[PDB]
């Protein structure tokens, strides 16, 4: 929030440091009112719910097994049981190597089959083992993390650190008409140019009001009007 | 490569535009240390 | 009254300063140069030959400065003030003994002069060495002048101390959004090279250089260096740690993905990628060119079959990169005072003289060859006439370099601008501050505050206030009052002592149990491993304190990267401290009374092992008491006197611990613009600009430092009677009210002195 | 260089007491304060005019060009 | 209390100490085994040792690719440069007394794959030299002295050792402070 | 810690995989697990005592065995004696109250154990003669003893 | 997989060789291993996650002084948080930033 | 002041022997710092308030601060009573050595008077380490503004 | 050579960073005086002390006054030097206020000043910056050959 922030706003840089989304909730309850909507906007939880990963070989088949425990999902209130994880894994396989088949047996003890040039099966098995527990199984693959904040009024709202604005406005459990972000360029792409002008004016007023500088609002208004 | 071509005669902080066109050196001017004076009126 | 150690402890500081002056870096370095490095360079570039005339050779047997035979202290020199007045250069002649022959195969000698060498003020060669009050007066020299500068063409120039990042030391630095890149700039006598050790992608680590093509995997170079087991790599760069093995083993299979490897195949892979030999003997262009390209990858020299030392060097570099991959904050800081070295005036003059000597030898050889191009009457007699005519180029170049400060060399292709600076004569303290001043290293990076902040580690080694604000804040530094820079002592003789003490050779241990023990290092190169590192370090420190090894060799430990480090190079800032044993100081008071009486001139304190030197790194092992009343029975040292945190210019402030720090810095800056006495011969002098005070006065509130630097003999100020009050409204913001009739009686009365130089030169007509 | 004739604050003539001060210090050894008080220097300004003095002329005179 | 007079014995011996970077020791409480070897090799003026260990075909041999790529591979070849280290002394207890014999050099033996290199030298086909290049050229040019193993003929060395150690009785002249100057 | 998964001498080789938090603790157990023979000052004193009793036990164990050998690391340039090396150089004597020391004749030292080696070691005599070159096998190296001078 | 070949310690691989066998190849020396009668597997433990906590803020335990807010007529502020961490020049004095503990108005002096 | 150093001793010994209760935003290593960084701030403020209350009528620093012509009660509290805590880059002074700020303190030190807390006043005179910490804190702004 | 009188505009300093430019030069009679008639050479605004926090200056003034009276030079060194209580005792043994504040008279009206004044010797220094070397003024004259600008 210093002259680097003023410089970013003034330069209209497409990438800034520390972008923050302010999502306004609907309810007020710490347990199963804020966490149920925080769980829908988070990062790669495959290794966060996998609880181990196995590399298994046999007479003719080469396996990769993951034992996705359900107690952690029962604690962190998440909306995914078996097939959401399987669909995410198949999407990741399409993204990275290949989609052939995914077996599910019990307690989410998923298995993955491999076959195709020598040692290619071993190389691909090693790559899959290393790169498996790094694919998003729920939420937004564009957002670092979210934290629930206790407001001065007592309200319990969470604010998001990343670039997923439209997805957050669309997620269930948040007020989409009251949701803002740091990025004026993000506001411009989704909300329009007048919204971006308002965002520029507010961000300048905040960055120069938190430092103790007393500037008339009309100067900043003219700056925004010229910039946009 | 320290040679002064035509392009080098127009660029930089001390070129034509930023050194001799938008900002110059003027006649009838001076410069010395300052001291206070209460009995000097403001203005 | 008896001798109280609590208050009489500080008397060691005057004893130190008596035999180790404030200007002693310059003096000591130049002394050592003219005593040893001249002969070393002569021994290096000794014999100049010719292809023709197979019975002909030229040899330099011996060199000297300002001395022909063993008597009378020959070569009367023009006094420095005479040189200063006449616009000459204070220099002395260089002599050599020439070994030349004839077609009759005779051995003849001589005492041949080969130019003039500028002599540093107050050295073994300067006339002012150990002058008396009378002699200085006869030669028109002020006794209170610091010294340590050159007069060249009538101007006083000084070589500032130059900050550098230490050479031959692994420096692991992380980075965000990328990974870890670690480097080691290895500068040998003639070639310098940085073996960057970077991370490209995928969590695999490569090797880099300017003489290799692209991205050598570390497993391949480790196989090229004799570690071909492909599991010996694992136990080397990961130990037994699971968190390291999985993060490293990505690239354990890149040495098999291309194909299986042996040593020769890996060498071939590397050697296909080297650049060239600058178009010379390209018949080596095979696997055999790696027998030299692995030799030229680090300052570590391999000259036989085994590559174990360089192999394990790269393995340890790999281990550091793997640790920094596991987590940041295992990296080291490049602004840490213990990661930096100091280079003095003699060290640079050595390089300059070597380069000039080589150019002179080349031109002498071409002149001899051209004379011999005639097919008749090859008369080697009077060949020394050519050397006597041609030798003026070395003197001219020496003067040009040492009076321009632009050092452009060719042996290293190093080009620096602004080495020397003109000595400032604005006050007595201005020159003394020009000495003991340190200029920053390269990679200035003004936009970042890294090399700008004060460091806790510079306690008692660099002055905490002396800093020029403006735009060079934190880049220029100054020395503290009690410091001492090291000299490169040895590397070999103490390695045998290491092996005697209990460490095992690196060629006996296994990669399996390498990381289960503490490993000793010598100047950053792994030497072995030892059990009981504490016992090893205790015995080593005892042997150094009893004088069996050098007094500037530092040994310590590091529990993070389990190791004991031993440093022996030059350029490390030290400072004396008092050893405390079993909760008892080793001074015992009697030693202090003996020092006061006249014995024990601070050399016997080191000789008896009561005090000792410490660099920044051994201070990590140290645990020092500020005052004697703070000595718990778990301390290691006690400092001699805790006001040497400040330097010489900072020693003028009274009660500096009662002001804010920016005020102390502002006083350090502007105590050098104060006008007063300058020297005892300021009226015999003729300078570009002088400022003098008619009636200077001693300050009423002294400091223990101004007595040590003789500021009370050449002071610049007056004790005014002051009334702190609001008066007349003309003193509103840093404006003063001066008493007329104090000016009339003569108060703040000064004098200016400029000079004009004219030359009546001769023309070709 | 040499002792100033008068005192910067008062105007009291102290130019004739430098030699007396030195003689009192050397012969008939005395404290500096008692020497200053025996010389009639009572105000602290006049006392400092003689206490805080460096005789630089004796050091400039070793370099006379007419030796 | 109890005193073990350790003696010193004949130094006119070219003792060498082998180290194997592959084969471990003490797979269990048992102190492992000493492998069967044959066809040792040496190289004077470079001290390049070479040792041959014959492989086993009845277990884990892969004869097909073995023969298909390399003409015959039934022996393991270990190379290794024998470096000179100072202060090493080999100890064996003959009586309650210890017996010290110096080690001339120590070599660290690592696997040597000649057959792959031969594969390149058959397939890819279809001036002062100072430093380690000269050493490499000497080692690969003047080569291949030939040796014979002696697995258990240790019946002609201990006698000399127990005799070359019982041949002198000396007295020291260096003091305790003096040794500090020596070392 | 954990371990990822004539017959037993030819099974695939697996590395030692100890947890990062544990490696410091087990490192004081790995040293005593590499032998398997058939506040930084107190720790080092205890290690010295344990190594002393260990090496005394080994000295007793190797009373008379053909294939057992030991390696001693000595200070280079040990005190040269007077000609009356070859012969007897002091003694390695067991001290009192469970201590061990080595005497060279005028100087006493500290005798300890070296680093632990996880491989085989063999001692070999060599001859350069062209008529016959031999490699006589003697025994297998037991362990390493490092000797350090002390006041 | 990370297993090493006995007697050469190089590396073990799974090979797409002949007759559909995924045996444990070496590629450095002639060493083979039949997988038949399988028990091999590679277990990698994985820390899952923890229940994260809020970030309300702790204005308590922050530096406090005794000043007056500029907009006193609106909010009555007799205390304020501060830091003396702005120094323009050395000759010029330090600068102190405040914030109203009552309303939250930042300003500097 | 001795009261607030005993509580800091208690917090240090708790965080060492066991696992101290962890504040929401920060970790166990940061919980201790963020606690003592207010445990010292409160005592600094109370001592300053006491000295201002005891200040005399016709005290020139007080008249200037009350006038708004020069200075502040914070400045005069630093001059008279205590200049408390020297912080750089946002919090207490980072280590310059291995697990230490200076070689005069024991290894693994987090007590006040070891990380940039001065209990002296300018009237009393800073010790060598307080002197150095205050020097670093002062240099920060100088190297920032340019 | 050139001899220079401390004109109005010359810069001074006091070893505590309190640099300043001479603002006015006043006659001796228009200066506050004590019982003995001592008149100060320099008067400095007290407003430079509280915001800059230079109390080493104050201790220097007291120590200098006591040392002048006692006939000895005093030591102000880092983490030590002459103690303030000793200087106060020496200053009270000679009939001066222990805190260095003295009752002076106005020189313009003659009557006592209603506030006691901090009075004593402070070591100053004259700096090389002089208004003589800075006063520049141009009406017309030399111009650059290329741009024809001053
Ligand atoms: C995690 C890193 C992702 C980053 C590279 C991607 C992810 C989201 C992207 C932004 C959004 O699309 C919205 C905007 C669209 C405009 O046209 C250009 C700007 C704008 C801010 C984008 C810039 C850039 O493309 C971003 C930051
Ligand atoms: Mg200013
Ligand atoms: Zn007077
Ligand atoms: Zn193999
Ligand atoms: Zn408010």
């Amino acid at each position: 929030l210093g002259v680097p922030r003023i410089k970013e706003i003034i330069n209209a840089s497409k990438v800034i440091s520390t972008p923050i989304i302010n999502a306004v909730l609907v309810n007020d309850n710490d347990e199963r009112a804020a966490r149920v909507v925080k769980g829908r906007v988070e990062k790669t939880l495959l290794s966060d719910v996998a609880f181990y990963v196995q590399d298994v070989y046999k007479d003719n088949l080469s396996f990769i097994q993951v034992r996705i425990d359900l107690g952690t999902i029962d604690k962190l209130q998440l909306e995914l049981t078996i097939e959401d994880i399987a669909v995410a894994i198949t999407r990741a396989s399409k993204l990275k190597i290949q989609a052939s088949d995914v077996n599910i047996i019990g307690k989410d003890r998923i298995a993955i089959n491999v076959f195709p040039s020598e040692n290619d099966v071993f190389y691909r098995m090693q790559q899959l083992r290393r790169a498996l527990p790094d694919v998003v199984v729920k939420g937004l693959p564009d957002i670092s993390r979210a934290v629930i904040n206790i407001r001065d009024d007592g309200k319990r709202e969470l604010l998001v650190e990343g670039y997923g604005l439209r997805d957050v406005m669309c997620t269930d459990g948040v007020i989409g008409s009251r949701t803002t972000t740091n990025h004026v360029l993000e506001v411009f792409s989704v909300l329009g140019i007048e919204a971006a002008r308002y965002s520029i004016i507010r961000e300048i007023n905040y960055t120069m009001s938190n430092h103790g500088m007393s500037v008339d609002p009309r100067h900043i208004q003219l700056l925004g009007d010229v910039m946009t | 490569k320290p040679i002064r071509g035509f392009c080098q005669r127009l660029k930089g902080k001390q070129g034509r535009f930023r050194g001799n066109l938008s900002g110059k050196r003027v006649d009838f001017s001076g410069r010395t240390v300052i001291s206070p004076d209460p009995n000097l009126s403001i203005d | 009254d008896e001798i109280n150690t609590a208050q009489d402890k500080w008397h060691l500081l005057p004893a130190f300063l008596k035999v180790k002056g404030l200007v002693k870096q310059h003096l000591d370095s130049f002394n050592y140069f003219v005593d040893t490095d001249l002969k070393k360079i002569i021994k290096a570039n000794q014999l100049i030959l010719s292809d023709v005339d197979p019975e002909f050779y030229l040899k330099y047997v011996d060199i000297r400065v300002g001395k022909k035979s063993s008597s009378s202290t020959k070569d009367y020199l023009t006094p420095p003030h005479e040189c200063r007045l006449r616009d000459m250069t204070y220099s002395a002649p260089i002599y050599v003994d020439i070994e030349y022959t004839r077609g009759r195969n005779i051995i003849m000698h001589k005492d041949v002069e080969i130019g003039r060498m500028p002599i540093m003020l107050r050295s073994n060669k300067c006339i002012l060495y150990d002058a008396d009050e009378s002699k200085m007066a006869k030669l028109n020299e002020c006794p209170l002048d610091p010294g340590g500068y050159f007069i060249v063409n009538g101007t006083e120039k000084v070589i500032l101390v130059q900050e550098q990042l230490s050479k031959n030391r692994i420096i692991v630095e992380a980075d965000e959004k990328k990974g870890i890149v670690q480097a080691s700039v290895t500068s040998s006598t003639h070639e310098r090279k940085s073996k960057t050790y970077v991370i490209t992608k995928n969590g695999k680590i490569y090797l880099k250089h300017n003489s290799i093509a692209e991205e050598i995997p570390i497993a391949i170079v480790l196989k090229a260096c004799g570690i071909l087991s492909d599991l010996e790599i694992m136990q080397l760069v990961c130990g037994n740690d699971s968190s390291y093995q999985d993060i490293f083993a990505v690239n354990l299979e890149e040495s098999s993905k291309l194909d299986i490897y042996t040593q020769q195949q890996a060498l071939e892979y590397i050697g296909a990628k080297v650049k060239t030999m600058r178009r010379q003997k390209l018949t080596i262009l095979q696997e055999g060119i790696e027998a030299i390209a692995t030799t030229v990858i680090a300052h570590l020299t391999v000259e036989a079959l085994d590559f174990r030392e360089k192999a394990l060097y790269i393995a340890m570099m790999t281990r550091r990169v793997v640790m920094a991959m596991y987590n940041p904050k295992m990296i080291d800081d490049r602004d840490y005072v213990g990661n930096k070295r100091l280079e003095l005036a003699g060290q640079l003059i050595s390089l300059l003289f070597e380069d000039l000597f080589k150019k002179f030898n080349n031109d002498f050889k071409l002149s001899i060859d051209k004379v011999l191009k005639k097919p008749n009457r090859a008369m080697e007699y009077d060949a020394l006439l050519s050397i006597n005519v041609h030798s003026n180029n070395i003197t001219s170049g020496l003067n040009r370099a040492i009076s321009t400060g632009n050092w452009s060399l060719k042996r290293f292709k190093m080009e620096r601008a602004g080495v020397t600076h003109v000595l400032s004569r604005l006050s007595y303290i201005s020159a003394l501050g020009m000495m003991t001043r340190i200029s920053s290293q390269f990679e200035k990076s003004r936009k970042v505050s890294g090399p700008r902040a004060l460091q806790p580690s510079q306690f008692g080694m660099l002055c905490t206030a002396d800093t020029p604000e403006g735009e060079a804040c934190g880049l220029v530094k100054n020395l503290a009052l009690m410091t001492h820079i090291t000299t490169d002592d040895e590397e070999e003789p103490i390695k045998k002592l290491c092996y005697v003490l209990g460490v095992e050779d690196i060629t006996l241990i296994d990669s399996a149990s390498l990381h289960l023990n503490y490993g000793v290092y010598l100047n950053g190169t792994l030497i072995g491993s030892i059990r009981f590192p504490t016992k090893f370090v205790t015995q080593f420190r005892h042997l150094r304190r009893t004088g069996k090894v050098s007094e500037f060799i530092s040994i310590y430990s590091n529990s993070h990267q389990m190791a004991v480090h031993i440093a022996t190079d030059g350029g490390r800032i030290c400072r004396p401290l008092i050893i405390v044993s079993d909760g008892q100081s080793r001074v015992k008071d009697i030693h202090l009374r003996k020092l006061l009486d006249g014995e024990l001139d601070f050399d016997d304190f080191l000789k008896l092992g009561l005090v000792e030197y410490l660099d920044v790194n051994e201070e990590n092992d140290s645990y020092i008491a500020l005052y004697e009343k703070d000595i718990v029975p778990s301390m290691t040292h006690l400092e001699i006197e805790p006001f040497t945190i400040l330097g010489a210019v900072a020693g003028l402030i009274p009660y500096p611990h009662h002001n804010q720090s920016p005020r102390n810095t502002y006083q350090c800056a502007m105590g050098k613009q104060a006008i007063g006495a300058i020297a005892y011969n300021q009226f015999k002098r003729i300078d570009t600009l002088l400022y003098l005070m008619t009636y200077p006065q001693q300050p009423m509130v002294k400091t223990k430092t101004i007595e040590l630097i003789d500021y009370d003999k050449l002071p610049a100020g007056q004790n005014a009677t002051v009334a702190v009050m609001s008066y007349s409204g003309y003193d509103i913001e840093d404006a003063l009210v001066l008493n007329k009739s104090s000016i009339d009686r003569g108060f703040g009365r000064c004098e200016t002195r400029r000079k004009t130089t004219t030359v009546l030169k001769r023309y070709a007509n | 260089m040499i002792v100033p004739v008068r005192c910067f604050s008062c105007g009291k003539v102290v130019g004739d007491k430098w030699e007396s001060y030195l003689n009192l210090l050397q012969e008939d050894e005395l404290d500096e304060g008692t020497a200053l008080s025996r010389l009639g220097l009572k105000r602290y300004c006049c006392r400092r005019m003689i206490l805080t003095h460096v005789d630089l002329i004796e050091k400039f005179l070793r370099y006379n060009p007419l030796e | 209390i109890e005193e073990f007079p350790l003696k010193i014995s004949g130094e006119e011996e070219s003792l060498h100490v082998f180290q194997y970077a592959n084969r471990p020791r003490l797979v269990g409480r048992k102190p492992a085994e000493h492998p069967f070897i044959s066809a040792a090799r040496y190289k004077p003026k470079s001290h390049l040792w070479e040792i041959d260990i014959p492989l086993d075909e009845q277990a884990f041999y892969n004869k097909d690719k073995a023969e298909s790529e390399w003409n015959g591979v039934n022996v393991q070849t270990l190379k290794g440069v024998g470096v000179e280290n100072n202060g090493q002394y080999a100890a064996f207890v003959k009586d309650m007394q210890v017996y010290l014999v110096p080690i001339e050099r120590v070599a660290q033996l690592k696997p040597f794959f000649k057959y792959i290199d031969d594969a390149n030298v058959t397939r890819k086909q279809e001036n002062r030299l100072t430093g380690s290049l000269l050493a490499h050229k000497v080692a690969d040019e003047e080569a291949n002295i030939e040796l014979t193993w002696a697995e258990g003929t240790f019946e002609q060395f201990k006698d000399t050792i127990v005799k070359e150690a019982e041949d002198k009785t000396l007295v020291a002249l260096e003091k305790q402070e003096d040794y500090i100057d020596n070392l | 810690x954990x371990x990822x998964x004539r017959i037993e001498q030819l099974f695939p080789v697996r590395p030692v995989r100890v947890r990062h938090e544990d490696v410091e603790t087990v490192k004081r157990e790995i040293q005593e697990a590499l032998s398997e023979k058939p506040k930084e000052a107190a720790a080092e004193l205890e290690l010295l005592n344990a190594d002393h009793q260990h090496i005394l036990r080994k000295l007793k164990k190797m009373n008379n065995k053909p294939e057992r050998f030991m390696v001693f690391q000595l200070p280079t340039r040990l005190p040269a004696f007077e000609r009356p090396l070859a012969g007897k150089v002091g003694s390695i004597r067991v001290h009192k109250s469970g201590k061990l020391s080595v005497k060279i004749g005028n100087v006493v030292m500290d005798i300890g154990k070296g680093a632990e080696t996880t491989f085989l070691q063999d001692v070999i005599a060599l001859s350069i003669a062209d008529d016959a070159s031999s490699a006589e096998l003697l025994g297998r190296v037991d362990g390493k003893i490092v000797v350090t001078p002390q006041i | 997989m990370l297993s090493f070949c006995p007697s050469c310690n190089n590396m073990l691989l799974i090979t797409s060789g002949d007759s559909g066998v995924y045996t444990l190849a070496c590629r450095s020396c002639p060493y083979e291993f039949p997988i038949e009668g399988i028990e091999i597997y590679d277990r990698k433990k994985l820390p899952r996650k923890e229940v994260d906590d809020v970030l309300g803020g702790g204005w308590d335990n922050v530096d406090q002084t005794k000043t007056q807010c500029p907009n006193y007529d609106t909010c009555g502020g007799e205390s304020a948080y501060f830091f003396q961490l702005q120094i323009r020049s050395a000759d010029e004095p330090m600068t102190t930033f405040y914030k109203c503990v009552n309303c939250g108005h930042r300003w500097k002096e | 002041v001795e009261i607030a150093y005993h509580k800091c001793d208690e917090l240090i010994t708790l965080f060492n022997k066991g696992e101290l209760e962890t504040q929401p935003g920060c970790n166990e290593e940061q919980t201790l710092e963020a606690k003592i960084g207010g445990l010292l701030s409160k005592v600094r403020e109370e001592v300053g308030d006491v000295c201002i209350n005891e200040l005399d009528n016709w005290n020139a620093p007080l008249i200037m601060a009350t006038c708004g012509s020069k200075g502040s009660t914070l400045n005069v509290s630093q001059m008279v009573a205590v200049v408390g805590q020297q912080i750089i880059s946002g919090n207490r002074v980072p280590d310059g050595f291995q697990d230490r700020s200076l070689p005069h303190f024991p290894k693994n030190s987090k007590t006040p008077q070891s990380k940039g807390f001065v209990r002296n006043s300018f009237f009393s005179g800073l010790s060598p380490p307080e002197f150095l910490f205050h020097a670093i804190s002062g240099r920060e702004g100088l190297v920032d503004t340019a | 050579r050139q001899n220079r009188r401390p004109e109005l505009g010359d810069k001074f300093s006091s070893r505590h960073g309190q640099k300043g430019v001479c603002g006015i030069i006043v006659k001796q009679e228009d200066m506050p005086f004590n019982d003995q008639g001592i008149v100060p050479d320099i008067i400095m605004n007290p407003h430079g002390f509280p915001s800059r926090m230079t109390v080493g200056k104050m201790i220097e003034l007291i120590s200098g006054k006591a040392g002048v009276l006692n006939g000895t030079l005093e030591y102000g060194t880092c983490f030590g030097g002459s103690k303030l209580e000793d200087m106060s005792k020496i200053l009270v043994d000679q009939g001066f206020n222990y805190s260095g504040k003295d009752m002076l008279y106005s020189g313009i009206t003659g009557e006592c000043l209603q506030a006691y004044i901090f009075f004593g010797p402070i070591y100053y220094q004259k700096l090389k910056h002089m208004v003589l070397d800075k006063m520049h003024a141009r009406a017309r004259g030399p111009r650059a050959v290329l741009t024809r600008q001053p």
